[PDB]
């Protein structure tokens, strides 16, 4: 509920983790590259396909 | 009649001259972004930016 920040992590047991947003990594990689260019290796959350290619 | 002791002409045979280039690509493409026709680009990150 905003303005409230939440964050989830693991702890025992067998599950995983999957976050939804607004955004998508095409539309937010320029920005980021754009605020700061001090980096080599990229990497990436999102898992599906199309976020990859 | 001549009114220098020493008179000296200098003539400079080093004026540049337009070339042709065979590298720039062009693409035609249907937007409104920006008003003149044509927009040379050195990135995808300028292009982003208009």
């Amino acid at each position: 509920v905003s303005p409230n920040v939440v964050s989830v992590g693991k702890g025992a047991g067998v599950y995983k983790i999957v976050n939804e947003s607004s955004e998508t990594v095409a539309t937010v990689l320029p920005s980021v590259i754009a605020e700061n260019h001090n980096w080599y290796f990229l990497a990436t959350e999102a898992r599906s396909d199309a976020d990859i290619v | 009649y001549q009114d220098k002791v020493v008179d000296v002409e200098v003539s400079l045979g080093t004026q540049p001259i337009d070339t042709v280039g065979f590298e720039t690509p062009m693409f035609l493409a249907m937007h409104g972004n920006f008003p003149e026709r044509i927009r040379f680009y050195v990135s995808t990150a300028g292009m982003v930016a208009d």
